[PDB]
C-alpha cells in the first residue's frame, strides 16, 4: 500500500468538526419535499422582529403587568419616567425579548439596536416624552438637561403614537462580549431613559393613567459571532 | 385610502372605517394545491362559494379582569353550514383562512389586545409531575374548544410554557382602542403534509389577549363586546365517505 | 466536497429574506411617509 | 424581495433635515409590522464600509454541532433498548423547539464508558430496529442475526462509532409540535394521554448488547450524540422560558411560574 | 523604500581617497539616526558575492516553534481549570515581549503524563470555555455536554492532541503592554490592582476532566505547548534584562538590580 | 481502502515541525486588520 | 500549501525596510556629506 504517518488529532471525536460518515440505508431516497410557508435561512431574520421588553420587571408586580410602563399626570415638571440598560446579553428588560435570547447563544454581538414605544391610552389624552440614549461614562443622569446632552428623540402623542428610537453603534472596538458585570464593565452600551417633555394632559371624564409598551429589535447592522451556551435551562436528571 | 376598507368573500362583506393594514402571514397567498405536492389519487371537490364566505362566531365579553381567549380554527367550523358538512363527510382538508376581529370602543376608553395565530398551537397541562404515566393532561374541551372558545389560565406563558412577549414572531396585530377598532390576518395553509383531516387536527389557533387592561370613567358603556368573523379562503376536500362528527 | 459513497446524504455540507417576518403587510408602507392617512 | 449578503449592511452619510411632511420616526405598531426607521433618517451619521462576517449565524452553522441525544444504561437482561427521541435532554431540545418544522439528516456518535470509566477490550453490537421489526428478547436470540437491519460492531478500545442517518420520516418534515390526535373516536375529558403525539416522528428502537455466549460481568453507559446537517427550518416560534418537566409533553408548573426577567429595585433606576 | 533580499549584501572594490570635503566617517548621533558608514568608504576592500541565506531570521521562522505555555495539574474536585495566559513561563514570554503588538494564530498541543510518568488507557476531555460561558462545577455536571463549546476527547495512550486556534481578539492585535485602566472612576493611590490589564487579551478558560461516572484514582499533569503561526509584529521594544516576578505585571526588584554586563578588572584591560 | 505502511517518525510531536492542525471554530473570520505604524518583518531590522 | 479545511487559519505557512528604524529623519542625510552644516 501507500506509506503514511499518523499525526496528533488521530482518534479524537471533535464536536464541531465537519467530516463525513458512513451511511446506514443504502440506495435511500427520502420523502419528496413540499412547500411550507415561512422558511428561515439565518438567525438574523428573527432578530429584526419587535418584541415586548419587560421594563417593569420589579417586585410587587403581577404576571402580565410587568410588560407595561405606567404614565400619569405629574405635578412637578421635567420628572423622570423610566430607565433601563441597553446590553442585550445582560439581565433585565432585554431578557424577555427575542434578540436577547438569540444573542445569548452567541458570545460577541455588534450593530445598532431599535426600541419602539407604543402608547396604550385614551384617544383624548395627549402629551410628550423624551427618550434619551446615553453612551457609557457616568451613571444614570439625574436631570433632564443632563439627558438632553446624549442622543434623544422627542415624541408626542397623536394619531400615530408609535415612535421608534434607534440606538446607534457607538463603541471603541468592533464587537462586545455578551457578558457584563465587574471586570466586564468595559462592554456596557449605555442607558436608555424616558423623561416627561411637558406633561400628560387629559380632559375630564377620561382615565388619568395609561401605559407604554416598549419593544426591542436589531437593525441591518446586527452581527453575531462565537456560539456559546445559554444559562436559562437547568437539568438535574433525565426527563 | 388606508383606513377605510371592505372585504367581500362569497356572499358576505366586511366594512371598516378605522383599521390597521391587512397582514399576510409569511408573505404567501393561499392558493390551491399543485399537482407536484399532491399525493392523493381521487379528485377533490371545490365548492368555492358555499364554503368560502364569512362565518361569524359568538361574542366574547370584554371586562376589566379578563385573561384571554383561544380557538382551534379547523375545529371551530365543524358544525356551521356547508363547510362543516363537507369537513364531516370528507376525510382530507386544505384551505387558507382570513380572520377579522372587531372590538370597537369610544374615544374615552383605553386598552390593548394582542391578536395572533400560532401554527400547531399545543395546549400544555398545568401541574408539577415528572412521572409520565400520572401527569395531568388537558381535556377534550380544553384542547378543542370549538365555536364557543376557551379562556386562558396563565396568559403570561400562553398556557404552553412560552412567553407571550416573544409571541410577536407570529403573524399578529394590535387592537389599540385609540388607533383601530379591528384587526385582520390572512393565513395560508401551513402544514408539513399536503392534505390533512379537519376533525382530529387543528392547524393553528387565534389568541386575543388583554395586554393593557380596559379602563374608563364612570358613565361610559361598561361591557365591551368582541366579535370574530372568519373566512376559509380556497377550500379543498377529499375522501368522501360516511359522516363522522369526532 | 468530495464524497466517497453512492448516497448523497453521507456527504459534508447567504440567502436572507426578512421582509416576510418584519413587514408582512399587504399595503406597502414607505420609509419617510406616515404609515396611516 | 430576496437579497444576498457577504457581510453586514453599510451606512451612508446623512445631513440635517428641516422640512415638514417627511416623518421617518412615527410608525404604526398596530399594523403588525416592524419599524423600519434606519440610522440615516434618525441622527446625523458618517459612512462606514462594514465588512463584518454574518456567515456563521445561518441554520446550518447553528445546528451542525454534536450535542447529546441519549444515554443508554447497560448495567449488566444482557441487552439494552432505547426509544429514539431527541427530547430527553434540555440542551438540544430547546434549539430544536425554536422552530415548528425541521427537515435534516443525522450523524450519530456512540461513546461507551464503563462503571468508573475505562475501555476494556470487549465487543459491542449496536442494532437499529425500525417500527415493526422484531425487538430482541434475549442476549443470544435470533433478532441479532441482522440479516436486514443496520448493525455496528465496535470495541471499547476503538474510536467512537459514527454513522450518517437520512431523512426517514413518512411526512415531508419533522414537526416538534402537533395539535391533534393520532386516532379517531370519542376522546376523554379527564386524561388525554395521546394529545400532541405525532406518529410521523416515532423512528424506532436502538438496541445494544455485548457479543458473547456467556455473561460478561460489566456495567456500561453508551452516549448517543447527534450532529444535524443539511438542515432546513420552517415557521419559527418563541424559545421556552419555563423549566421542562416531561419528554413528549410541554408541561409546566401552574404555581411557581418563573419570570423571564430578574427583579430590580424600581422602574426609575436602571442600575 | 522597500527592498527585497534573497541573501545578504555584497561588497564592491574600493580604492584610496585623497580629497577634501568628502567625509563619510563623521556622523551625527544627536539627530536620532543610525550611522550609515559602509565598508567601501572606510577601508580599501575587495569584491565578494555574498550568498549567505538570511531567510531564517524573519518573524515567521523566529516564532513558529512550539514552546511551553501552561502546565495544568489534575492531582485527582474531579476537574481542572486553567486561565489562558501565555505569560506563565519566562521562555516564550520574553520573545513575545520583544514586541508591542502581535497578531497571530495558535496551534495548541496537549501532552499528558501521570504521577511518575506513564500512559494508562483512560479517557480525557479538554473543553474550551469562552468568556461568559458557564464553567463546569463538577465532574459530571451539564456544562460537559458541550453542545456549542469546542471539546476534544483523547486517550493517554494516543499521540498528543493538536488543534489550530484563530485570531480571537475583539481588537485588531494582541498588545503585551497596556498603559491604562479598563474601568472608569476614581483610582486609588495605594494599590492599583487593575493597572496594565488589557481586557482584549483575556480569552477564556481551559478545563480538563476524566470522562467517568466514578472517580478514577490517578493524578496527572497536562502540558499545553503553543506554536505561533501567520504572525505579524508591530512596534519592537527592548528585551527584558531583569528577572520576572509576576505573571500579569512587569514587576522587578528595587534593591538588588542585576547589571546587564558582567564585571571585569578595569576598563583598560579587554581580557 | 488504500494500502499503506507506517514509517519511523509516526506518533511523534516534533517541536519545530511545519504541519497543519484541525480548527476549533468553524466558519470563523477574525477582526479586520488596521494600519499600525512600525511593522517589523525580520530580526535584521533590529540589529542595525 | 495544500489545505484540507474550509477555514484558512488551519493551513501551513523576504520584505525588509530598515529605513524606518535606522534613519527615520525628515531631512535626508547623504553618505559622503557631513550631517549638519
Ligand atoms: C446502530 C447504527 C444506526 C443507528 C440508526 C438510528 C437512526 C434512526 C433514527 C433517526 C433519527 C431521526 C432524528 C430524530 C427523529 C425524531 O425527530 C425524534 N423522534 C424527535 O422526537
Ligand atoms: C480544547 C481545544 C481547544 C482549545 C482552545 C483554546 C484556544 C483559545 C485561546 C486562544 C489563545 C490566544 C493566544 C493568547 C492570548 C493572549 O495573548 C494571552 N491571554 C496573553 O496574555
Amino acid at each position: 500500500g501507500i506509506p503514511a504517518e499518523l499525526r496528533p488529532g488521530t482518534n479524537q471525536f471533535l464536536t464541531t468538526d465537519d467530516d463525513t460518515a458512513a451511511p446506514i440505508l443504502p440506495g435511500f431516497t427520502p420523502t419528496p419535499t413540499i412547500h411550507i410557508p415561512g422558511e428561515v435561512h439565518s438567525l438574523l431574520e428573527l432578530c429584526r422582529v419587535e418584541t415586548i421588553l419587560e421594563v417593569n420587571n420589579t417586585t410587587e408586580a403581577t404576571g402580565l403587568t410587568r410588560l407595561l410602563i405606567p404614565v400619569s399626570s405629574q405635578n412637578k415638571a421635567d420628572e423622570l419616567c423610566a430607565a433601563f440598560m441597553v446590553d442585550p446579553g445582560r439581565i433585565g428588560p432585554w431578557q424577555s425579548t427575542l434578540v436577547g435570547q438569540i444573542c445569548r447563544y452567541y458570545t460577541q454581538w455588534s450593530g445598532s439596536l431599535k426600541v419602539t414605544f407604543m402608547f396604550t391610552g385614551s384617544f383624548m389624552a395627549t402629551g410628550k416624552m423624551l427618550v434619551a440614549y446615553s453612551p457609557p461614562g457616568s451613571a444614570q443622569p439625574a436631570n433632564r438637561e443632563t439627558a438632553m446632552l446624549g442622543t434623544h428623540v422627542i415624541w408626542d402623542f397623536g394619531l400615530q403614537s408609535s415612535v421608534s428610537l434607534v440606538i446607534p453603534w457607538i463603541s471603541n472596538t468592533h464587537f462586545r462580549t455578551a457578558k457584563t458585570g465587574g471586570n466586564y464593565d468595559y462592554y456596557t452600551a449605555g442607558v436608555v431613559t424616558l423623561w416627561y417633555q411637558t406633561n400628560y394632559v387629559v380632559p375630564p371624564e377620561t382615565p388619568g393613567e395609561a401605559y407604554i409598551i416598549a419593544m426591542g429589535a436589531a437593525q441591518d447592522n446586527f452581527t453575531l459571532k462565537i456560539c456559546k451556551d445559554t444559562d436559562e435551562v437547568t437539568q438535574q436528571a433525565v426527563l | 385610502s388606508d383606513r377605510v376598507a371592505q372585504l367581500t368573500v362569497g356572499n358576505s362583506s366586511i366594512t371598516t372605517q378605522e383599521a390597521a393594514n391587512i397582514v399576510l402571514a409569511y408573505g404567501e397567498w393561499p392558493e390551491y394545491c399543485p399537482d407536484t405536492d399532491a399525493t392523493a389519487v381521487d379528485k377533490p371537490t371545490r365548492p368555492d362559494v358555499s364554503v368560502n364566505r364569512f362565518y361569524t362566531l359568538d361574542s366574547k365579553m370584554w371586562q376589566e379582569n379578563s385573561t384571554g381567549w383561544y380557538w382551534k380554527f379547523p375545529d371551530v367550523l365543524n358544525k356551521t353550514g356547508v363547510f362543516g358538512q363537507n369537513a364531516q363527510f370528507h376525510y382530507l382538508y386544505r384551505s387558507g383562512f382570513c380572520l377579522h376581529v372587531q372590538c370597537n370602543a369610544s374615544k374615552f376608553h383605553q386598552g390593548a389586545l394582542l391578536v395572533a395565530v400560532i401554527p400547531e398551537f399545543v395546549i400544555a397541562g398545568r401541574g408539577s409531575n415528572t412521572k409520565p404515566n400520572e401527569a395531568p393532561h388537558p381535556g377534550f374541551t380544553t384542547t378543542f374548544p370549538g365555536t364557543t372558545g376557551a379562556t386562558f389560565h396563565d396568559p403570561y406563558v400562553l398556557d404552553s410554557g412560552v412567553p407571550l412577549s416573544q409571541a410577536l414572531i407570529y403573524p399578529h396585530q394590535w387592537i389599540n382602542l385609540r388607533t383601530n377598532n379591528c384587526a385582520t390576518v390572512i393565513v395560508p395553509y401551513i402544514n408539513a403534509v399536503p392534505f390533512d383531516s379537519a376533525i382530529n387536527h387543528s392547524n393553528f389557533g387565534l389568541i386575543v389577549i388583554p395586554v393593557s387592561p380596559l379602563k374608563y370613567s364612570s358613565g361610559a358603556t361598561t361591557a365591551i363586546p368582541i366579535t370574530i368573523t372568519i373566512a376559509p379562503l380556497n377550500s379543498e376536500f377529499g375522501g368522501l365517505r360516511q359522516a363522522v362528527s369526532q | 466536497n468530495i464524497n466517497y459513497y453512492k448516497d448523497s446524504y453521507a456527504a459534508s455540507a447567504f440567502t436572507q429574506d426578512p421582509k416576510k417576518f418584519t413587514q408582512p403587510v399587504l399595503d406597502s408602507i414607505r420609509e419617510l411617509s406616515a404609515p396611516l392617512n | 424581495s430576496v437579497t444576498n449578503a457577504e457581510s453586514a449592511a453599510n451606512t451612508t452619510p446623512s445631513s440635517h433635515r428641516l422640512e415638514t411632511g417627511r416623518v421617518p420616526a412615527l410608525q404604526a405598531a398596530e399594523t403588525g409590522a416592524t419599524s423600519n426607521a434606519t440610522d440615516e433618517n434618525m441622527i446625523e451619521t458618517r459612512c462606514v464600509v462594514n465588512r463584518n462576517g454574518v456567515l456563521e449565524t445561518t441554520i446550518n452553522h447553528f445546528f451542525s454541532r454534536s450535542g447529546l441525544v441519549g444515554v443508554v444504561n447497560l448495567t449488566d437482561t444482557g441487552y439494552a433498548t432505547w426509544d429514539i427521541d431527541i427530547m430527553g435532554f434540555v440542551q438540544l431540545r430547546r434549539k430544536c423547539e425554536m422552530f415548528t418544522y425541521m427537515r435534516f439528516n443525522a450523524e450519530f456518535t456512540f461513546v461507551t464508558t464503563t462503571k468508573n470509566g475505562e475501555a476494556r477490550p470487549y465487543m459491542l453490537q449496536y442494532m437499529y430496529v425500525p417500527p415493526g421489526a422484531p425487538k430482541p428478547t434475549g442476549r443470544d436470540a435470533f433478532q441479532w442475526q441482522t440479516a436486514t437491519n443496520p448493525s455496528v460492531f465496535v470495541k471499547l478500545t476503538d474510536p467512537p462509532a459514527q454513522v450518517s442517518v437520512p431523512f426517514m420520516s413518512p411526512a415531508s418534515a419533522y414537526q416538534w409540535f402537533y395539535d391533534g390526535y393520532p386516532t379517531f373516536g370519542q376522546h376523554p375529558e379527564t386524561s388525554n394521554t395521546t394529545y400532541g403525539l405525532c406518529p410521523n416522528n416515532m423512528m424506532g428502537t436502538f438496541a445494544v448488547r455485548v457479543v458473547s455466549r456467556e455473561a460478561s460481568q460489566l456495567k456500561l453507559q453508551t452516549r448517543v450524540y447527534m450532529k444535524l446537517k443539511h438542515v432546513r427550518a420552517w415557521v419559527p416560534r418563541p424559545i421556552r422560558s419555563q423549566p421542562y418537566l416531561l419528554k413528549n409533553f410541554p408541561n409546566y408548573d401552574s404555581s411557581k411560574i418563573t419570570n423571564s426577567a430578574r427583579d430590580r429595585s424600581s422602574i426609575k433606576q436602571a442600575n
